DNA sequence: ATCTTCCCTATTTAAATTGCT
DNA sequence: AGCAATTTAAATAGGGAAGAT
């Protein structure tokens, strides 16, 4: 599948990962990831890396995405579209912490608050140490951290560039 | 085999490989690998080169030098010359240094022409970048590369001293290194001691650039002891200064393409000499040095 | 010769910016300035510290600040006054056996370029670190001695030529080379979008404390004066292996990258001022760097 | 330089060396090259002729002397190029080589019989403590002793009997006792704590009967019964026939063992032990892979079971036999014939033609080079070594920097790195700055050299860089601690490499007076061991005391007695070569060394005394030494200065004394322009090195180059307050010195730091000796023990230097050269000589120099410790941040002339001063505040 | 890599005749038609001249130039009467030290400094005479040689131009040629085309001093296109200017002795190696040309 | 062509043994 | 004890072929 590169440059004044996350947000908000364009990162060791890599099967051109990232052009670099027979596809993994599932136990099982604390008191509290990005969510008005990890390649992708199922 | 290199306008730097050069029936010929003899016309060549697998004889040497055809010994490829004599005005009638050589000396001496020629060598280095456009490399007309080019142009034009020009030259060279690293998805930092593909491929490509710049400086009789940017104690600094023109325009994209596809060194050598033969890079350096020294 | 540097030698700060107060406007309704309020949301979570494992059962009710634009204004306005002051060669704590030699060694400093890069860092948006990111429109208005200057598209990394920055740079270099002061009221209008989250400067919190303090003057989000002063002097493109302009430090040192560019390679300020008072020939760029440090100021004694 | 290279080589190693030797010389045909080349061309030809591979057979002739000989080519004894050399040349009553072969073979087949107990099996498998209650060498010794008590141990079937715990395994049979000591001490020597035994035991067996299990083998002792229940699975074919053939070899040769002397037995058993550890470590290093199970000896890196004990014993036997063969039948690789040595010395080196008075065909030589400093002593030592032929020597010197100085002299005169090997085993970070290309200095560690044939018998092909430089060096310019381990070690196989090094190489020890008393004892032990194999000892010390020169001669004489009776040759005596800058004297001395040595000493004294007095010392009368230092500085600046500028050296004793003198002089109000330096040893890597290079370049007074390293325009007193680090190995030239008295050799050495380079005589006085050491105000009972030979057993009756020294005296080496034992309680010189003859005596004692009987034990390596210092922990400065309780401080900034800063490095603090903060400072390093 | 021998400390020099020079197992060796392959010490060779009937491969030049050996050919303009172009390849692949070019050209461009440098090199003739004495020929201290040396120094002191210099050369050389000839009892006319030994040995020594002078020039980086002596009959450049320091001191006494003592060409060639390495003439010329450029 | 590596190819040296004087 | 005959074998030289530049 042919692919394109979006490398964050000159982001020292601002962290590199903040520019990476803003690149993800601007690629989300102006379309791009309809259902078939996916992201991958060549340098996840402990950081998310500074290269966004889009491996759309139909083909991503330079002009559409450089018009999309007109806001990041001061510290971005776009390579010409190259080809890759295999891309290392990542997916979204989310975390739950206490009250999250407590409200689920309010609205699914219909139990009271104290017994919902009782079934979950000694449980939960997982801690994801995977490399991540920090995403502005616009439909739900709060900003969060989204965790990415390696999984088998899927035909369909989300609106963010990660695998489905 | 037989190889033609245009150098100035009409004289041709002949390169002969796997052949035995001697005198047959009163004129210089050479037996090739296929057992077929080939003669050489004295009128159209001034530089004749002896690549790998090549032997020349004494009366062939004498008759070649008596016809104005001055011979040099080179490593196979034609741009890695290790042995020659010095160009004169005429080979037989007199012994004077070439006008180009004398002009270079005078320009180097007076401090103002040396500064103006240092600015000019960097102007033509930016020209070289645009002139020699590659396919696999980055776009020279791209906005980041053009911003680097205009930054270098402003910095060279506004500078009044050599150490400012050295800082600006290093900024431009390593900025193009950073741009090509941003292309080829790698953390590239220029060090000669590294054993990775990009650094060692750039190192041996730089050695090829030094060889072709040495041939271009020799072919107009320019000596190897008058550097423009580099210091007076730098041995062969003019070879490095002339090779700087094509290090970041030709050697750098070819070397990064070679490390990207990962092929071996001899076929990188054949790619470098193919780019030198196709676009007449030595002729570009010859005309560059003529325009620098003539002023 | 061997003019040894005074141990009390210091220079005053010559680029004094105010705190960058932050307001919410529209793009075509630029006069209605509503102050951006730092909200603060509570977060429930147990404490986890290395020194107190016995206290991890209960506590640490933390309340972390945040600052967004309101949902009716799409433009963030940043107001601050940058005050350039002259006689950068006067040492305030130093004296004049060394500082007077510095005066007579840095008199050939082209202040034009120094000032250009200062006003270019003012205008292009170096003072707007994380909130110029993702903005579809950047604007800078500079008011100086009843003169208004408008800047729209200046790429901040390279210092390209525009006659507007140059115009102000003239009076700024005339101040910095001579005696006096000049004040630039700088208002930045960046169109981020409707309700986009803005970025004030951060107070230092402890390893524990709370997650993040945003900078408040009288309840309103703002950014630090020294942080803007970091932005203005971010003009250093003259160290060896100079890729991007860094803040002019006496050691060329950036904390956030974990490396120092001018330390340990004979291009630090101190070796250059000792070379200046011992009188070896400086180039224009390192002398401009030394004058930029003296504009920045700081104690140089040892 | 005209050379001729001939090739003896077979193979195409007559072909791929022909390319390199035909790159540098013309071909005269018949595999012979001949032509003109430079000395650097000789070095390049050596470097690319040796590195081309193994089997190079190259002889080079410069004029008619052999330049070099690649390989073990016999080449020339008289004529050059022999005909065919086949076999069976001499075949004598070798006797002692058959004795060493029998002892090593019999012991090596019995050295690891004690790993067969169940405790060692579960130790290798790993279900118990890896430290045994009794070490397996002692268990194998118990096995052999029980078998010898039961059956006739020399001619019987083996069968391992039921053994119990034995406190002692040493009986009376001298040969059995030799085999038992080889078995038990194949890992470590036994250590005897007993004071009466240490007082009285001298003989071979009579000391060996005191070596019990409690001397290190008996660790804790709770599983002794499991440590002595043993299986007998060794009874196989090849092990039994190997044991039988070696036992019968010993049986046939042990008749010459009783005709040996004590000295022989000790040296022969030392050689046997060295070959036994060589074979044991050689077989333990390599992995053999195959095993017959049910019993095991060693473990691999993965901890798996390997090297079963039958084939382990057989492999250790053959490797030790081969070790012995190559160390006893080696023609070692010698250095090049340096052509810049053999010509005449001119002017002040004209005494170096004394080598033309020495015989070139003597098998042994004991040089006592009493020449003064600045005359080229080490060059004269190399000349004396090259007078006998090609050079093979170990230049063992104190300090790293003195080895660097001798290496730089060897490099710039004639010696390349194909013959020289500078060894400093610490990897110091003192680099040369300014210009790497324009250095022409900083002798480094490469050693292109030539790998000797002895590397194949060492463990895992010797080692990497360091031991290859040790063993294979023709000339080994080394720090001395890489050579004093030849005499023996506590634990491990660190004895074998300097032992085999000093076996085939000469020993050259320069300025042995700067070493400690125990250091000089173990150095004379090394001299005795070097003389045990016929090598030549060159001692080069000007201020030699008769006692020292005598005990070094007696060590060489006992060693040459070992070597003479070892080759069954009648002992004619030792060729002693007395040498100084006024003459030479070569005598065959077998007895009456003392009268000849004192006559040479008196002749050197009369050749020193009619020369002009260069160091006139006045002992001050001022009691308080602080103001004595003040008044003496004022007086010697007003008398001794070069146009108002004078250089003074305040030699004090210890570090806090140095900072006390510095802090007094900095606060001292005077019209003199005092500029103070601190020059002690407690300093950080950077700071210390910087002081050294500066001081060496400002106190150089052979030319006027220093006028540019100091401000000589203004009249200034450049004062350097230093500890004994200035009086050892420093080429410094002060205008005058003020000395705190600690020892008389300190007085002579700090006289040697004044007018060292000039020849102008002083008029009035150039040395002012202090009335008392500063320890008088801290300890009036004993004050000269720090950096001196006063001690608790040798106390001066008076500490006044008017009582114990001359008030006006011309200080030279004469007082140290003469030697006086009477009136040692009220004179410093006779106190010095007393200690020197009362510690380095002709006895064996236990910490003495003739040590016999104790070499078998671990006693001379425990109670006589080389470089015996205090605990010494190292506070390390890491990038400006100190490690321990250091606390950087600020100096007085009154008169500091030069102060170099430091960021890395380490300071050596005694554990006593670790209690408090050492308070490191940039000007003066360590103190008590 | 090592120090690779200083080129002043190379002692072997060759002029090969009627051979094929090649590489056989990495060996610079010349093969004759009788089947004899003689090796050359290429890491110790100063120069290899090539006479008529000679031939050399590429690889032999490659590992002679890497070892710093200057290779010239004795034909072409090698008839020595015009002395226009003796075809002389140098190893310029090695980047030479530059400062001797800088001080040399500072004095070259300045014509008054060139005139003074010419006078110093003309005084080097008599310096060579005094330093290099011969015990089988003319004593330097006799009345004729002392008189003509005094006349030469007092003429070159008051000299004004290079035309005046050209004339002083005529006198010194021609009359030293003659003075030897009258003491060797031979009517002698210098002729490069003459067959007598007194001229064939002189031309062989001319080629030998050509090789020594050119190796001394190249060592410092100095070329040939910067001569100090300009004249009608002085075609050939700086190599003959350096070489005629040591005609009448070295080459001419050896050639005259050889011819008189009936030496063969081979032994004259060897006598030339013996004098050029026993007195260390290459280091003499190299250090003396450092004295010439200096500032 | 040139030069290198390797495989024949057998031609060419060195050792080894042993009666014989 | 030197040698001779005579075997035995290790190695040296060379030519042809093929693969590199
Ligand atoms: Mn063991
Ligand atoms: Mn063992």
């Amino acid at each position: 599948y042919n692919t394109i590169s979006i490398t964050v440059v000159d982001a020292d004044d601002v962290g590199v990962n903040f520019v990476v996350s803003k690149v993800l947000s601007t690629l989300h908000n102006k379309g791009i990831f309809n259902g078939e364009v996916g992201v991958t990162f060549p340098r996840m060791d402990k950081n998310v890396g500074d290269i966004i890599t889009l491996f759309s099967k139909t083909g991503v051109d330079r002009k559409v995405l450089t018009s999309t990232l007109n806001t990041l052009t001061d510290f971005i670099h776009i390579g010409k579209p190259k080809e890759a027979d295999k891309v290392k596809t990542y997916r979204k993994v989310d975390t739950k912490s206490k009250g999250k599932l407590i409200r689920r136990c309010i609205k699914r099982k219909g139990v009271s608050a104290e017994t919902a604390e009782s079934l979950y008191g000694n449980y939960k509290g997982e801690k994801c140490k995977l490399p991540y990005i920090v995403v502005n969510s616009k439909s739900t008005g709060q900003r969060f951290s989204m965790f990415l990890e390696e999984c088998e390649n899927s035909e369909k992708f989300n609106s963010y560039g990660l695998c489905i199922v | 085999m037989q190889k033609q290199i245009l150098t100035s306008q009409k004289r041709n730097m002949y390169i002969l490989s796997r052949c035995k050069v001697l005198v047959k029936n009163g004129q210089v010929c050479h037996l090739h690998e296929d057992g077929n003899v080939y003669t050489v016309p004295y009128a159209n060549t001034v530089f004749i080169g002896l690549a790998e697998g090549t032997s020349i004889t004494n009366e062939a040497m004498s008759m070649l030098a008596a016809n104005g055809v001055i011979v040099f010994w080179t490593k196979g490829g034609g741009y890695d010359m290790f042995a020659a004599d010095i160009i004169c005005h005429l080979p037989q009638a007199d012994y004077r240094p070439t006008k180009y050589m004398q002009n270079w000396v005078r320009l180097w001496l007076d401090e103002e022409k040396k500064l103006s020629a240092a600015k000019e060598i960097l102007k033509m280095r930016v020209d070289s970048l645009s002139t020699h456009v590659h396919d696999f490399g980055v776009d020279v007309e791209n906005k980041r590369v053009s911003s680097i080019v205009n930054k270098f142009d402003k910095g060279v034009t506004q500078a009044t001293s050599f150490e400012s020009l050295l800082g600006h030259e290093g900024t431009f060279v390593k900025s193009l290194y950073k741009e090509y690293a941003l292309e080829y998805e790698i953390e590239f930092k220029r060090d000669h001691k590294s054993a990775d593909n990009y650094n060692k491929f750039l190192t041996l490509g730089n050695y090829y650039a030094y060889g072709i710049a040495r041939s271009s400086l020799w072919a107009l009789g320019i000596d190897n002891s008058f550097p423009l940017l580099h210091g007076s104690t730098r041995r062969g600094g003019l070879v490095f200064d002339v090779a700087d023109i094509i290090k970041t325009s030709i050697i750098l994209p070819l070397a990064f393409h070679a490390a990207d596809q990962g092929m071996s060194n001899t076929e990188f050598k054949r790619s470098c000499v193919a780019y030198f033969d196709k676009n007449d890079i030595l002729a570009y350096l010859i005309n560059n040095i003529k325009r620098l020294c003539m002023e | 010769t061997k003019l040894k540097a005074p141990a009390v030698l210091a220079y005053s700060r010559k680029i004094n910016p105010t705190n960058a107060l932050m307001f919410a406007v529209n793009w075509s309704d630029r006069d209605n300035t509503t102050a951006v309020m730092v909200g603060t949301k509570t977060v429930a979570g147990t404490q986890s510290v290395r020194g107190n494992p016995n206290d991890a059962d209960k506590g640490n009710i933390q309340t972390v600040n945040f600052a967004n634009l309101p949902h009716n204004k799409n433009t963030l306005l940043v107001k601050y006054n940058v005050k350039f002051v002259g006689d950068v060669f006067k040492a305030e704590l130093g004296g004049g056996e060394y500082s007077n030699t510095l005066q007579t060694a840095l008199e050939n400093t082209d202040f034009g370029t120094l000032a250009y890069r200062y006003v270019y860092n003012i205008a292009a948006g170096r003072t707007l670190w994380r909130n110029r990111v993702g903005a579809e429109s950047i604007e800078t208005v500079i008011t100086v001695n009843d003169q208004t200057f408008t800047f729209s598209d200046l790429l901040v990394n390279e210092f390209d030529e525009d006659v507007d920055v140059a115009e102000i740079a003239d009076m700024v270099a005339g101040v910095l080379s001579g005696e006096g002061f000049v004040t630039l009221k700088v208002e930045h209008y960046m169109l981020l979008g409707e309700g986009s989250e803005v970025f004030p400067s951060q107070e230092f919190v402890e390893n524990s404390k709370l997650s993040k303090q945003l900078f408040d003057l009288n309840g309103q989000a703002a950014m630090h004066d020294q942080k803007i002063g970091n932005a203005i002097r971010t003009i250093d493109t003259w160290y060896e292996d100079a890729t991007t302009p860094i803040a002019v430090e006496p050691y060329g040192s950036v904390v956030r990258n974990g490396v120092a560019y001018r330390a340990g390679n004979k291009t630090d300020l101190f070796t250059l001022m000792d070379g200046a008072v011992n009188g070896k020939s400086l180039t224009e760029e390192d002398q401009m760097f030394v004058t930029a440090n003296l504009i920045r100021g700081g104690v140089f004694g040892g | 330089m005209f050379i001729r290279i001939k090739c003896f080589s077979k193979q195409p190693i007559a072909k791929k060396v022909s390319r390199e030797v035909s790159a540098y010389l013309e071909y005269t045909g018949n595999n012979t090259w001949e032509g003109h080349i430079s000395g650097q061309g000789v070095s390049n030809l050596q470097t690319k002729l040796i590195n081309v591979g193994k089997g190079v057979k190259v002889v080079c002739n410069y004029q008619d002397k052999v330049l070099f000989a690649i390989g073990n080519v016999a080449m020339s004894d008289t004529g050059s190029v022999p005909k065919y050399t086949t076999k069976k040349v001499y075949k004598p009553d070798d006797s002692i080589f058959t004795l060493k072969q029998g002892l090593v073979g019999v012991a090596a087949l019995w050295h690891d019989l004690g790993k067969a107990n169940s405790y060692f099996q579960r130790k290798l498998r790993g279900e118990c403590n890896p430290s045994d209650p009794v070490r397996h060498e002692w268990v194998s010794g118990v096995i052999v002793s029980t078998f010898a008590k039961g059956n006739d141990w020399l001619s019987d079937d083996f069968i391992i009997p039921e053994v119990k715990h034995s406190d002692n395994v040493f009986g009376d049979d001298q040969v059995l006792n030799a085999v038992l000591w080889l078995i038990n001490t194949h890992h470590k020597k036994g250590l005897v704590e007993d004071p009466i035994y240490r007082a009285t035991k001298t003989m071979f067996t009579e000391t060996l009967q005191c070596v019990n299990v409690n001397g290190g083998w008996f660790n804790y002792g709770d599983n002794i019964d499991e440590c002595y229940k043993i299986d007998t699975s060794f009874i196989t074919d090849t092990y039994v026939k190997q044991l039988n053939r070696y036992r019968k070899k010993l049986l046939a040769t042990k008749h010459i063992w009783f005709t040996l002397g004590e000295d022989q037995k000790i040296a022969i058993l030392q050689e046997c032990r060295v070959a036994l550890m060589l074979g044991d470590s050689n077989f333990s290093s390599d992995l053999i892979g195959g095993d017959g199970s049910h019993l095991y000896a060693n473990l691999d890196e993965c901890g798996n079971l390997k090297q079963t004990l039958t084939q382990h014993l057989l492999g250790v036997t053959d490797c030790a036999l081969k070790a012995l063969f190559t160390i006893n039948h080696h023609k070692p690789v010698k250095a090049n014939f340096i052509p810049t040595i053999a010509e005449k010395g001119e002017g002040k080196f004209a005494w170096q033609n004394g080598v033309n008075m020495v015989d070139s065909s003597i098998d042994n030589m004991f040089c006592i080079n009493m020449a003064s400093t600045g005359k080229g002593k080490t060059l004269a030592n190399l000349k004396l070594l090259q007078h006998f032929g090609n050079v093979r020597c170990s230049f063992g010197l104190g300090m790293v920097s003195l080895t660097k100085q001798t290496a730089k002299q060897f490099l710039d005169m004639g010696v390349d790195y194909n013959s020289a090997a500078m060894v400093t085993g610490f990897s110091k970070s003192r680099f040369n700055l300014g210009s790497e290309s324009l250095d022409q200095d900083e002798v480094s560690v490469e050693y292109w050299g030539q790998t000797s044939s002895l590397s194949k018998v060492f463990p895992n092909n010797n080692a990497g860089f360091k031991n290859k430089k040790l063993l294979s060096a023709p000339i080994l310019v080394t720090t001395t601690d890489h050579l004093v381990k030849a005499s023996g070690v506590k634990k491990g196989n660190k004895q074998m490499l300097p032992y085999v090094r000093c076996m085939h190489s000469d020993l050259v020890l320069d300025e042995i007076d700067d070493y400690g008393i125990e250091d000089m004892v173990v150095l004379a032990r090394l001299v005795y061991l070097t003389a045990c194999y016929g090598n030549k000892v060159i001692i080069s010390s000007a201020t030699i005391t008769p006692a020292i020169s005598n005990i070094f001669y007696e060590a060489y004489s006992s060693g040459y007695k070992v070597f003479c009776a070892n080759k069954q040759t009648t002992y004619k005596g030792v060729n002693v070569v007395w040498w100084d800058e006024f003459g030479i004297k070569v005598e065959k001395v077998t007895d009456q060394f003392s009268n000849l040595n004192t006559r040479f000493v008196n002749k050197r004294i009369t050749n020193l005394l009619e020369s002009t007095p260069k160091h006139k010392a006045l002992v001050v009368d001022q009691d308080d030494n602080m103001e004595a230092v003040k008044q003496s500085i004022t007086t010697l600046h007003n008398a001794h200065n070069s146009g108002g500028v004078s250089f003074g050296l305040i030699r004090t004793t210890t570090i806090k004394d140095c900072v006390a003198v510095t802090q007094e002089l900095q606060n001292w109000e005077t019209d003199l322009s005092i500029k103070i330096l601190c020059y002690h040893s407690r300093f950080v890597g950077d700071t210390k090195a910087q002081m050294e290079e500066y001081l060496s370049k400002v106190l150089n007074r052979k030319g006027d180059e220093y006028k540019k390293f100091v401000d000589t325009t203004t009249p200034t007193a450049y004062i350097v307050v230093a500890t004994p680090v200035v009086e050892v190995g420093r080429d410094f030239d002060f205008d005058w010195a003020i000395i705190e008295p600690s020892s008389e050799r300190s007085i002579v050495q700090c006289a040697g730091r004044v007018l060292r380079h000039r020849s102008s005589t002083p008029t009035t006085h150039n040395i002012h000796i202090l009335k008392y050491p500063f320890k008088f105000y801290r300890n009036s009972n004993i004050c000269y023990d720090v950096a001196g030979y006063e001690s608790k057993g040798y106390k001066l009756k008076s500490k006044n230097m008017l009582d114990i020294y001359k008030k006006e005296s011309i200080v030279n080496s004469v007082n140290r050269l003469q030697g006086d034992a009477a009136f040692y309680t009220k004179s410093l010189t006779a106190l010095e000589h007393k200690v020197l003859l009362d510690k380095l005596t002709t006895d064996i004692a236990d910490t003495n120099v003739f040590v016999g009987g104790w070499q078998l034990t671990a006693n001379p390596h425990e109670y006589c410790k080389w470089r015996r210092g205090t605990k010494n922990e190292d506070l390390v400065l890491t990038d400006g941040k100190w490690s321990g309780n250091v606390t950087t401080t600020k100096p007085i900034q009154s008169k500091i002339w030069r102060k170099w800063q430091g960021e890395n490095g380490s300071i050596t603090v005694p554990e006593y001063l670790l209690d408090k903060t050492i308070c490191y400072n940039d000007f003066y390093g360590g103190y008590e505040n």
